[PDB]
């Protein structure tokens, strides 16, 4: 899959382009199609909440947690593999963002110090056992859903939450124990 | 349009309680899951504690906190609450309300604060 792995690349080019005072013109990328310009943007705009793809890029928030931007999309990857997410699977997904064991992350900062201690000393994940895996905290259970987070998950490689069947009718049971 | 406004902050001797109370206006408050936080002299911001929305029936609490405080609402009153018992001169800080955002780990709406100052007259 190629084209998936080209609007990646694309991505880090827009987000080294946005994070330093750099201009982001169509030409400018074109050397570095359609289809691959609006997975970028689908990318920046999901997993960094950036809109627009000469172009100009809007944000939204980035009492700013731009980092924790991260925890939905893990909490996203941890649900998917039911409710615990080996450490190599979660390696694998932050792969795919750019983001490398002991590498300092152009907006993560450094991956591993960030998802094993930050988000872990803050309630949002779990992170337990010589091997390793990642659950949801008690802060994640506090202030999101299985189905908040299971639209989040259908969002991006998908589009709408029936096509995980478990795991649509898992958060409609969510839902309801909620309510009581 | 949205506030949210904290109340019942103030002096306090230590190992006694207090109620602090958020109320909310402009915007569906039974809908977002809602937080306390904190900021002591000299420190960063620090995450008190989390309620879920619809219900209400899920808490979480920093482990400086979690046998003391305990969070509350009132969908029908818009209310938020934090109830602070055994407190101790650590708990002195400006807390702060905050509705959590949909995007979970960030926040949408916080309000101005109420100071919570934990100190004995004599001791």
């Amino acid at each position: 899959d190629p084209v998936a792995w080209e609007a990646g690349m694309l991505m880090h080019f827009i987000l080294r382009k946005y994070k330093m005072r750099e201009p982001i013109m169509k030409a400018d990328m074109l050397k570095v199609f359609t289809e691959i310009l609006n997975g970028a943007s689908r990318r920046l705009e999901l997993v960094f909440g950036l809109d627009l793809k000469t172009y100009t890029l809007v944000s939204k928030l980035n009492w700013d947690f731009p980092r924790n931007g991260l925890l939905m999309p893990l909490l996203g990857v941890i649900f998917l593999k039911g409710n615990s997410a080996t450490e190599e699977e979660i390696w694998k997904f932050m792969n795919v963002l750019g983001a490398y064991d002991g590498e300092e992350h152009l907006i993560y900062g450094e991956p591993r110090k960030f998802i094993t201690q930050d988000l872990v000393q803050e309630k949002y994940l779990k992170y337990e056992q010589p091997r390793y895996q990642f659950l949801w905290g008690p802060r994640a259970y506090a202030e999101t859903t299985k189905m908040k987070v299971l639209e989040f998950l259908a969002k991006m490689n998908g589009a709408t939450p029936r096509d995980f069947p478990s795991h649509y009718e898992e958060a409609l049971r969510d839902e309801e124990e909620r309510a009581q | 349009q949205v506030q949210l406004q904290e109340s019942g902050g103030g002096l306090v001797q230590p190992g006694g309680s207090l109620r602090l109370s958020c109320a909310a206006s402009g915007f569906t408050f039974s809908t977002y899951a809602m937080s306390w936080f904190r900021q002591a002299p000299g420190k960063g911001l620090e995450w008190v504690a989390s309620i879920n929305s619809s219900g209400g029936g899920i808490q979480s609490y920093a482990d400086s906190v979690k046998g003391r405080f305990t969070i509350s609402r009132d969908n029908a009153k818009n209310t938020l609450y934090l109830q602070m018992n055994s407190l101790e001169p650590e708990d002195t800080a400006v807390y702060y309300c905050a509705a959590a955002a949909w995007r979970v780990g960030t926040y949408d709406y916080r309000g101005q604060g109420t100071q919570v100052t934990v100190s004995s007259s004599k001791g």
